[PDB]
C-alpha cells in the first residue's frame, strides 16, 4: 500500500521543534536552541526474502 | 506487550540486522541482513527524496554510517523508515489483519553507537515519535547489550573489532564511562592490508577469501602442516604457507596497547580488577578462530602483573641453599575472558559474532514484557518533554 | 522595609538552591539504584533462561533412545 | 524544571572535564595541556596525547595551560582546545547550547581581567549567547548540600584552601598553595631515579612518565600517614608494646613492590619511604632550608581560619571547623582525610571536627565538574549570574 497510510494505520499527539527560545522571569537578553512544544498550526518499498541468509 | 510485535534494528557501517517478532520458544539467528545504504535523488527546486533502488540512474549512493559514525541523519532516519514500511507491507501481505494484533503497538528498540551525537539522537527521538508514529522506543547502547547478553557482570570491557575500525569501551557499575571510550581506525582491513604486504602477488578477492577461510588461524591439524589448500570465491584452489598464521599481529598489538592505556586510567582497584577479569571481544571479524585467544595471550604478555623471570630465577637460586610469592598492588593481576553463554542452540551453531543482537532480545524480554515504563519514552512522556525525556529513561 | 526584603531574598536563594541540590542528589542515588536493581533482574533472567532451556536439552537427550528405537 | 540543555566544562589544573548538563557521567576527561608538533599542530585529546608522547618524535613539546594560580594564560590554545571539544567530543555547535564554567578562588583583583578574557573568548570567538561563571570551592561546597563550608581541594598545582560563609567566599583568607600533584610527580621521579637507570622543551617524556606509571604509583603504592612521621614511631611501637604485653612488630618493615613497566623491574620500597612522599605535602622543610613549615598545608589550616575570623571570631571558627569538606583529584591516596582531621585537631582542641567528603573515587576527581553540574540544571535563571552579551556591550563603553 501507500507508505504514508501504512504508517497512519499502524501504531494506533503533539510535535516538537528545535528552535531558539527566550526565557522569562521580564524577557532575558539571550536566546538558546532547545526543544519547544509545537502548537496546532506549527517513498518506495523494498521486497524482502532477497538478502535472507539461507 | 505482544512478543510478536517486537522490532529490533541493529545498524552498522556495512550491514544492518533486522528482526520483527520473537520465536517465543528459543532465541534464533536474525534472517534479515540489509546493507546500510540509501539512494538520494536530486529533485529540482532543492527537495530531497530517498529511494531503495537507483531511480532511473538519477540517484547517488549514500552510506549513512561510516566508521560507526552517522554522516547523514536524514539518510539514517529514512533508512529506518524504508525498513519499517517494508516490514509493514510484508505483515499486511502475509497476515492481512496484523494492524489490530501484530502492528497495533510496535515497541521499537533501536541500537545506537557511542560516537553518535546527542543532537542526532534527539533528531531520531523527534523522527520516531512524529514521522514513524511509533509509540515506544529504546535507544539501546551496543556496548551494554554486549554484556547484557552475557551473565550480566557489573564491570567489564567491550572490544568491538569492526571492518575499518575497532572500538574499546569500559563498563563500570552497569554504566558506560564515555571519557574512556576509544576507537582506533584499524579493523579487518588492517588484517587484509597486512596480507597485502606479506603476499603482494594476490588481489582483493583472494585475500578476502583467505580471511574468510577456515584454515586461517593465529597461534598463541593446521599447525603441523606447512602448506594447505583453500578455495577461492569462483571455485579455484589456492595453496598457502605460513602467511595464514600471520597478518593479525599489528592489529592485536594495537588493540592490546589501547586497552592497556584505556584501563590503566581507572583509579578504583576493586572496580578495576573485575574489568581486566571480564574481557569481552565482539565484532564481525572475531569469527576468525584464534584471534580472541591470541589477543588474550598478548594481554597476558604485556599487561599481566607477574614477577619477572630474570629476578625469579635469581630468587630460586638464592632459595636453593619454600619460595615466597612477590605480592604486588597493581590492579591487572588476573586477565581472563568472560564466560560465553553456551546454552543457546541457534547461537551456538551460527556463532557468537553477533551477540550484541542477542543482548537486544534479552533486554527486550526484560523491558517490553513488563509494564515498567521507566526505560522507554511513552506518548504521555513525549507530550510532556519530548526529546528532553530522552535522557530521563537512559541507563 | 527594603533590608527585610533583601535578607528574605538572600535566605530564599540559599534555601531553594540547597533543597534542589539535595533533590538532585536523591536523583543521583535513585538512578544508580535503578541501574543496579535492573542489572540484577537481567542477571536473574539468564538463570531463568538456563533453567528453561537445559531441561529442554535433557528432554531431547532422553528422547534419543526413542529416536534410536 | 526548565526545558533546556547546558554544556558544563570544568577547566581543572591538570584534567579538563567536558560534558553536558543532562548526564551525570562526563562526556570526556582530557588532560589540561597540549602537544605542539612541529608547520604547527596543536595535539589535544586523551589517547592521542599519550600516543604522540609515546612515539617520541623530535619537536613534540608539551605545554601547560593552567598555572599554579588556577588561571589560563595561553588563550589561543584554550580556544583550539574548545574547538577540539565542541567538534570531536561534544559534537555540538557552541551557538546552540549555553555554557557553565568555573572560577578558582582568588582575592578579588585578578577576577575582572579573566572575566574580560572569558568575554572575548566566548563572544567574539565562539559566539556563545550566555555563560555562567561559578566559583570552584563554592561549587564544591554547594553541590554537597552546604551553604557555609571550608573547602580543602588537594589538586595537582597545589592545595586550594577556601573559607565560605553563608554562600559568600571570604577572599582575603584564600591562600593558594604550591605543593601538590605536580610536586609529587617531581619527587617520585627524583627519588626513584637511581632505581630506574635514568638519573618546556623536554617536558614530553616527563609528562608521559607522570601520566603512565607515576600516577599509578600514587594510586597504588603511596599511602598517607595520619600523624606526624616521628609520632608514628612514637605511637605504633607504643601500641605494639601494649599488644605484646597483653598477648605474652615494626609496621614500617612491610616491603611494598612496584612493577616498573618500561624496564619490568620490581622496586622494593618499605612503608617509611612510602610515607616519606606523603610527608612532603605537609612538611616542606625536609628537602631544603628555604621552605618554611608555614608554607605547608598544616599551619595553613589554622592560618586561613584565623584570617577568615577577621572578615564574633569564635562563631566564625565554630562555623568553619564543623563544615570541613576534603576533596581533590590527588587527595584519593589513603590517609589524606585522617591527616587533615588530626592536623586540624591538634591546633584546635576545643571544637569538634565533623568532616564530610565524597568517598566516590571517580566523583572526587570530577567534584569541580559536579559542582557546576548542580548549578547548570537550576530551575531559575535568577539563582546564578548568567553573563550575557550585554554585560560585554556595557563593558565596551569605558
Amino acid at each position: 500500500m501507500d507508505p504514508q497510510t501504512l504508517i497512519t494505520k499502524a501504531n494506533k499527539k503533539e510535535s516538537w521543534r528545535y528552535d531558539w527560545y527566550q526565557p522569562s522571569k521580564e524577557k532575558y537578553p539571550f536566546r538558546y536552541k532547545t526543544w519547544l512544544r509545537n502548537q496546532e498550526d506549527e517513498e518506495d518499498i523494498l521486497d524482502l526474502k532477497e538478502f535472507d541468509r539461507r | 506487550f505482544r512478543q510478536d510485535s517486537i522490532l529490533i534494528i541493529y545498524p552498522r557501517s556495512q550491514t544492518t540486522l533486522v528482526q520483527f517478532g520473537l520465536n517465543e520458544e528459543t532465541f534464533t539467528v536474525p534472517e534479515l541482513e540489509i546493507p546500510t545504504q540509501i539512494y538520494r535523488t536530486t529533485r529540482q527546486d532543492g527537495s530531497y527524496t530517498y529511494h531503495s533502488t537507483n531511480k532511473d540512474n538519477k540517484a547517488e549512493l549514500i552510506k549513512p554510517i561510516q566508521n560507526g559514525e552517522i554522516i547523514d541523519i536524514s539518510a539514517f532516519t529514512q533508512f529506518l523508515r524504508l525498513i519499517f514500511v517494508s516490514i509493514l507491507s510484508d505483515r499486511a501481505n502475509k497476515n492481512q489483519d496484523a494492524f489490530e494484533a501484530e502492528l497495533s503497538n510496535i515497541p521499537l528498540l533501536l541500537i545506537t553507537h557511542h560516537s553518535w551525537s546527542q543532537s542526532d539522537l534527539e533528531i531520531i527521538t523527534q523522527y520516531v515519535f512524529e514521522s514513524l508514529e511509533i509509540n515506544n522506543l529504546i535507544q539501546l547502547p551496543a556496548s551494554l547489550a554486549a554484556t547484557y547478553s552475557m551473565i550480566s557482570l557489573q564491570n567489564c570491557c567491550i572490544i568491538d573489532v569492526g571492518t575499518h575500525h575497532t572500538d574499546i569501551i569500559p563498563i563500570v557499575d552497569y554504566a558506560q564511562l564515555d571519557h574512556l571510550v576509544s576507537s582506533i581506525p584499524m579493523g579487518g582491513q588492517s588484517i587484509n592490508d597486512s596480507l597485502k604486504k606479506l603476499l603482494p602477488q594476490w588481489d582483493d578477492d583472494q585475500i578476502e577469501s583467505l580471511k574468510k577461510s577456515p584454515i586461517f588461524e593465529v597461534l598463541s591439524k593446521n599447525s603441523d602442516l606447512e602448506f594447505n589448500t583453500f578455495w577461492d570465491e569462483k571455485g579455484n584452489e589456492i595453496k598457502v604457507g605460513k602467511q595464514r598464521f600471520q597478518g593479525c599481529n599489528n592489529l592485536i598489538k594495537n588493540i592490546s596497547n589501547r586497552v592497556g592505556l584505556t584501563l590503566d586510567n581507572i583509579d578504583d582497584i576493586n572496580k578495576a580488577k573485575a574489568v581486566w577479569e571480564n574481557i569481552i571481544i565482539v565484532g564481525g571479524t572475531t569469527s576468525i578462530s584464534g584471534f580472541k585467544e591470541a589477543l588474550l595471550g598478548q594481554l597476558l604478555k604485556d599487561h599481566l602483573i607477574i614477577e619477572p623471570e630474570e629476578e625469579k630465577s635469581k630468587r630460586e637460586e638464592e632459595a636453593k641453599s619454600f619460595v615466597p610469592t612477590i605480592e604486588y598492588v597493581q590492579c591487572p593481576t588476573v586477565i581472563k575472558l568472560a564466560k560465553y553463554p553456551d546454552y543457546f542452540p541457534e547461537w551456538k551453531k551460527s556463532g557468537y559474532s553477533e551477540i550484541i543482537f542477542l543482548g537486544a532480545q534479552i533486554v527486550s524480554k526484560q523491558i517490553f514484557t513488563h509494564p515498567k515504563d521507566t526505560f522507554y519514552i511513552t506518548r504521555e512522556k513525549y507530550n510532556m518533554k519530548g526529546p528532553a525525556a530522552l535522557w530521563d529513561v537512559q541507563f | 522595609e527594603k533590608r527585610k526584603k533583601e535578607r528574605n531574598l538572600h535566605l530564599q536563594k540559599i534555601n531553594s538552591i540547597i533543597d534542589f541540590i539535595k533533590e538532585r542528589q536523591s536523583e543521583q542515588w535513585s538512578r544508580q539504584e535503578r541501574c543496579f536493581q535492573f542489572g540484577r533482574l537481567g542477571a536473574s533472567l539468564h538463570n531463568q533462561m538456563e533453567k528453561d532451556e537445559q531441561k529442554r536439552i535433557e528432554r531431547t537427550a532422553k528422547q534419543r533412545l526413542a529416536a534410536l528405537k | 524544571t526548565l526545558n533546556r540543555k547546558c554544556v558544563v566544562i570544568h577547566n581543572g589544573s591538570h584534567r579538563t572535564v567536558a560534558g553536558f548538563s543532562n548526564v551525570e557521567l562526563p562526556q570526556c576527561i582530557i588532560p589540561s595541556s597540549y602537544i605542539k608538533r612541529t608547520e604547527a599542530e596543536f595535539i589535544f585529546g586523551t589517547y592521542n596525547m599519550i600516543d604522540a608522547a609515546a612515539e617520541k618524535r623530535n619537536g613534540d613539546e608539551v605545554y601547560t595551560l593552567v598555572d599554579s594560580q588556577g588561571l589560563p594564560y595561553n588563550w589561543d590554545a584554550l580556544e583550539m582546545q574548545w574547538r577540539y571539544l565542541y567538534d570531536t567530543q561534544l559534537k555540538v555547535s557552541p551557538e546552540e547550547l549555553p555554557l557553565v564554567i568555573t572560577m578558582p578562588a582568588t582575592n578579588g583583583k585578578p577576577d575582572m581581567a579573566i572575566l574580560e578574557r572569558y568575554y572575548e573568548l566566548a563572544f567574539d570567538k565562539l559566539n556563545v549567547p550566555v555563560f555562567q561563571i561559578v566559583i570552584e570551592p563554592l561549587a564544591i561546597a554547594l553541590s554537597m548540600g552546604k551553604s557555609s563550608a571550608f573547602v580543602i581541594d588537594i589538586g595537582a598545582s597545589g592545595c586550594n584552601v577556601t573559607p565560605i560563609i553563608d554562600g559568600i567566599v571570604v577572599k582575603n583568607a584564600v591562600v593558594r598553595s604550591k605543593f601538590g600533584g605536580d610536586f609529587l610527580d617531581f619527587q617520585v621521579h627524583e627519588r626513584l631515579a637511581p632505581l630506574i637507570k635514568e638519573e618546556q622543551k623536554r617536558s614530553t617524556d616527563v609528562w608521559y612518565e607522570a601520566s603512565t606509571w607515576i600516577q599509578q604509583f600514587k594510586s597504588t603504592m603511596l599511602q598517607v600517614s595520619e600523624k606526624d612521621l616521628f609520632e608514628l614511631e612514637r605511637y605504633y611501637k607504643e601500641q605494639a608494646d601494649i599488644y605484646a604485653k597483653q598477648q605474652e612488630n615494626n609496621p614500617l618493615v612491610q616491603k611494598k613492590n612496584f612493577l616498573f613497566k618500561p624496564l619490568n623491574k620490581t622496586l622494593t620500597l618499605d612503608l617509611k619511604e612510602c610515607y616519606q612522599f606523603a610527608e612532603y605535602l605537609f612538611k616542606p622543610q625536609l628537602i631544603s632550608d628555604k621552605f618554611s613549615p608555614e608554607d605547608g598545608l598544616g599551619p595553613l589550616m589554622a592560618k586561613s581560619v584565623k584570617k577568615a575570623g577577621a572578615s564574633s571570631p569564635e562563631q566564625v571558627y565554630s562555623l568553619l571547623l564543623t563544615n570541613v569538606i576534603i576533596t581533590g583529584s590527588t587527595s584519593l591516596i589513603e590517609g589524606m582525610e585522617q591527616r587533615i582531621i588530626k592536623e586540624l585537631s591538634i591546633r584546635f582542641p576545643q571544637y569538634k571536627l565533623t568532616t564530610f567528603a565524597n568517598q566516590v573515587m571517580m566523583d572526587r576527581k570530577i567534584q569541580g565538574w559536579l559542582g557546576a553540574l548542580t548549578m547548570a540544571n537550576l530551575p531559575s535563571w535568577s539563582l546564578g549570574k548568567w553573563y550575557s552579551k550585554e554585560d560585554y556591550e556595557t563593558l565596551k563603553r569605558d
